[PDB]
């Protein structure tokens, strides 16, 4: 889809993950509860401090993420649409995780960043990638955590195909 | 350093 | 060649450069003319440092030596032994960049940094990758700097190959 | 882990040395390239005959391996699992070395030996010791030498988690 800066510009380690089968019947909203970022060259740099967190420090096979989202209104590719990852024990092999970079317990991302997110999950299942009448679900709604933030989950709270 | 062939 | 921690270890950037045709010709020992590591963990930070300085400040496609060496007695992989470096114009396409991290203008590197460069190239031709008549040289016989150091190349002038 | 004789029982001499972070993600299968065991009271000699080697003559500052293995079917604590070993510059800090006490180049180890080898690791991933996606390698993968002997660089090349 339109809007997304590939791994490849971004500077994105090598890695080989465990593949997804799509369509997905799951969509799965993540904050990082990070730092955040508002200017390109700076994203570009936070994307990359934390997918070596992932496979430094969780011991994980790659960053858990299969999009993000930049308070620059762009769209940085974490695992992509075909690699499963690894949020959500149970939901994983069968769900997209978007999250965005920051912390959004409180404030909310601009609104550069939301349109970002909605366009790409219509982009979605226009394209086969997410099942015709998938579920979009909050983070905290299949897990023990509090992600993605109240701010912000009661937000998607009312886009569409949401479980409640 | 120092591009250029 | 053995004694060498590989890009993945320490976690390098994705990148795509001009291939190298071997054998090379050219051998040029090189100092960074920056700080130095004596302990792995420290090390596998300081090569990712030096990577990203090339990258982003630079504007060059990866980091422009093909192996590094640090005080902790292990050798680093940059760019490799299939992919050109970028340190001295017109000799790039046909050498291959061995520098040593720190500065040593004055104060030469420990026995055990030494021995490691000397082992690799040793390998190097060894195997094919530099041709049996290869030259050894310093940075300043064919660049316009002051590297790698008086004290280093003092040292180096009595290694094999050498010429002058 | 169970089927382990401590220092303690083989007599060791005190030190202070630099502590391991767990888990480790490598698993490195070494050997002593020297003589052999097979009843408990000579092992726990030649334990202590490795012991001083490491600290008189290499000066190093204890044992520079994790466990060693004797061919009467026990396995005894070299530095253990809290502490730095010294035998692959570079990796030292992220693995944990096992090696059997002996030459196996040609002749593999006996049953007895083999068997409570795979049990320590294997009780070592479960009780978190090492990630639960290590990586198995030999001593001639990482570092210039020819241990742990080919003999016993086939047999373990079929084992689990092996990198290659």
């Amino acid at each position: 889809c339109p809007g997304i800066v590939p791994r490849s510009v971004w500077g994105a380690r090598e890695t080989h993950c465990p593949r997804m089968t799509l369509p997905a019947k799951y969509g799965i909203i993540i904050h990082t509860a990070g730092r955040t970022c508002n200017i390109s060259d700076e994203c570009r740099l936070l994307v990359r401090d934390i997918q070596s967190f992932y496979i430094d420090r969780l011991k994980s096979c790659d960053i858990g993420y299969n999009f993000l989202v930049g308070q620059d209104g762009a769209i940085y590719e974490g695992v992509g649409w075909n690699v499963q990852g690894s949020s959500t024990p149970g939901y994983d092999d069968i769900a997209l995780g978007i999250t965005f970079m920051g912390t959004f317990t409180g404030i909310p991302p601009n609104a550069a960043a939301l349109e970002a997110a909605q366009d790409l999950i219509q982009c979605a299942m226009v394209k086969g990638y997410l099942t015709p009448n998938y579920l979009l679900v909050g983070h905290s709604d299949v897990a023990r955590t509090l992600s993605p933030g109240q701010a912000l989950y009661n937000i998607i709270s009312t886009w569409p195909h949401f479980k409640h | 350093a120092x591009k250029x062939x």
